[PDB]
């Protein structure tokens, strides 16, 4: 069961600035001393 | 793959041959550039030339190289 | 020394070119030609076998030219080191500019 | 679409060069002549001072036509001009070159023999 | 011209000004010094 | 299948090199880090008098 | 089919323009060579300039 | 003279093996273009001939 909240004065949201942020594994293979590149979904910088 | 080459095997003959005589073609250019003398001359003991230092062309007994700094020197510059 | 390291990266550059030249179907459902022939019939993987082969050969002869010209070109250089050494080590030459 | 400045006879409806490229068509609304030439196209270039002298770049057109210098090797953006000349170290093309000289910014100037 | 299907030309580093310079320069040299000015500073 | 001395991080299966070969694969019931080498190939010359 | 036949039209001019600029080498050696003789100086090498 | 008998070599056995070149199949069911001429049609033979 869910109950429902009330009005009441609230903020709006503000927009920030990533800084270097969301990069991962794209795979799980082991790369070592090597400079590879992929096609895949990740997050832009200074976005 | 080898039941198709039979229809290719004289282009991979071509340049079998080709790369055959590539390397012959470096070797032979190592002979003609630096075996320009049959006589192997030995350096001479005495390094007075009159005052010209010849120790950074010549070779030097304290490394088992045997091999001039200079061209110890161009060997570790390049990769 | 830049003579001496193009003549290095160049070799090494297409000898990486002629292996990544391996991992391309050349308009073919698969690159590697073991699993066309363990997946499909018999009769028609020898259309892609055909394909795969057919541009294997044409990759391998655009570097047999290339190694040809490269050839060419140290021959020329090896001929003008060897006239060099021979008349500015093996001697005294009168050539100006020359050595 | 440019204002051509020769006439066609008037049995004709297309036009072609020396290479065998439709070049030239009429309008059948007025009979105006009128030429066609390809779209602009090219390659873009960077002019890189160098690795821990400088972080900025400058961006060179081959043959576009457009801080914006025209060059008679295209479009240099970027780099700004100078009069005077020295020697300079990257090649661009058609006697000029760019360089990165006194902050400090890169330039480009006319080579000196 | 050869230049509308992609074929662009690339214009040389030394337009044919400074050539004629450099033999001009050159032409100046060999009546003025001889050969010294090719291997060395340039003597009257 | 050798014995390598490279450890691989608490993720990863396969392997590859600078030339993008597999050439070390872990193995999956005891995590030992194996590399791959080709067995041999080359070429019959002959010296004639 | 298209593209083959465009990719061999155009390794045949590359081959071509790559053989002529050989030829281009060899002759502007030549000419600098000739430069640095004749021109910039007096060549006792007979029939050469 | 190893140079003059190397050079007449080198073009004889590229000769030669252009004339045997013209002895390949290439892939396809026959060497010479007559035989696919007269056994196949020529709609259905234009890819062979090709
Ligand atoms: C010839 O040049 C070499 C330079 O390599 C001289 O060797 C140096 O000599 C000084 C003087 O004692 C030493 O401090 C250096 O450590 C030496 N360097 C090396 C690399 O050995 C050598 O002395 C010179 N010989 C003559 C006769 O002038
Ligand atoms: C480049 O374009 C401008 C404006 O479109 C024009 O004034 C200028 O003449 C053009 N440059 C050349 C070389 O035609
Ligand atoms: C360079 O100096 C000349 C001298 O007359 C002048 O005409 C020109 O405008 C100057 N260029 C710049 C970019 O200051
Ligand atoms: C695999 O399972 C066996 C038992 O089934 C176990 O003894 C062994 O340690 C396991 N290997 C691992 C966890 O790497």
């Amino acid at each position: 069961q869910c109950v429902n909240l009330t009005t009441r004065t609230q903020l709006p949201p503000a927009y920030t600035n990533s800084f270097t942020r969301g990069v991962y594994y794209p795979d799980k293979v082991f790369r070592s001393s090597v400079l590879h590149s992929t096609q895949d979904l990740f997050l832009p910088f200074f976005s | 793959c080898s039941n198709l080459l039979l229809q290719y095997g004289s282009f991979c003959t071509q340049l079998n041959r080709a790369l055959t005589g590539i390397a012959v073609e470096q070797d032979k250019n190592t002979q003609e550039v630096f075996a320009q003398v049959k006589q192997i001359y030995k350096t001479p003991p005495i390094k007075d030339f009159g005052g010209f230092n010849f120790s950074q062309i010549l070779p030097d007994p304290s490394k088992p190289s045997k091999r001039s700094p200079i061209e110890d020197l161009l060997f570790n510059k390049v990769t | 020394l830049g003579k001496l390291q193009d003549v290095v990266n160049q070799n090494a550059q297409a000898l990486n070119t002629l292996v990544k030249q391996l991992s391309s179907n050349f308009g073919a459902i698969s690159s590697v030609l073991n699993d066309i022939l363990s997946r499909l019939d018999p009769p028609e993987a020898e259309v892609q076998i055909d394909r795969l082969i057919t541009g294997r050969l044409q990759s391998l002869q655009t570097y047999v030219t290339q190694q040809l010209i490269r050839a060419a070109e140290i021959r020329a250089s090896a001929n003008l080191a060897a006239t060099k050494m021979s008349e500015c080590v093996l001697g005294q030459s009168k050539r100006v500019d020359f050595c | 679409l440019t204002e051509s400045n020769k006439k066609f006879l008037p049995f004709q409806q297309f036009g072609r060069d020396i290479a065998d490229t439709t070049d030239a068509v009429r309008d059948p609304q007025t009979l105006e002549i009128l030429d066609i030439t390809p779209c602009s196209f090219g390659g873009v270039s960077v002019i890189t001072p160098g690795t821990n002298t400088s972080n900025q770049v400058a961006v060179l057109y081959q043959d576009v036509n457009c801080n914006v210098f025209q060059t008679r090797a295209g479009c240099l953006i970027g780099a700004e001009h100078v009069n005077n000349s020295y020697e300079c170290d990257i090649p661009i093309g058609a006697g000029i070159c760019a360089s990165y000289q006194t902050s400090q910014s890169i330039i480009a100037y006319t080579m000196s023999l | 011209a050869q230049k509308f299907n992609g074929l662009t030309v690339l214009p040389p580093l030394l337009t044919d000004e400074m050539i004629a310079q450099y033999t001009s320069a050159l032409l100046a040299g060999t009546i003025t010094s001889g050969w010294t000015f090719g291997a060395g500073p340039a003597l009257q």
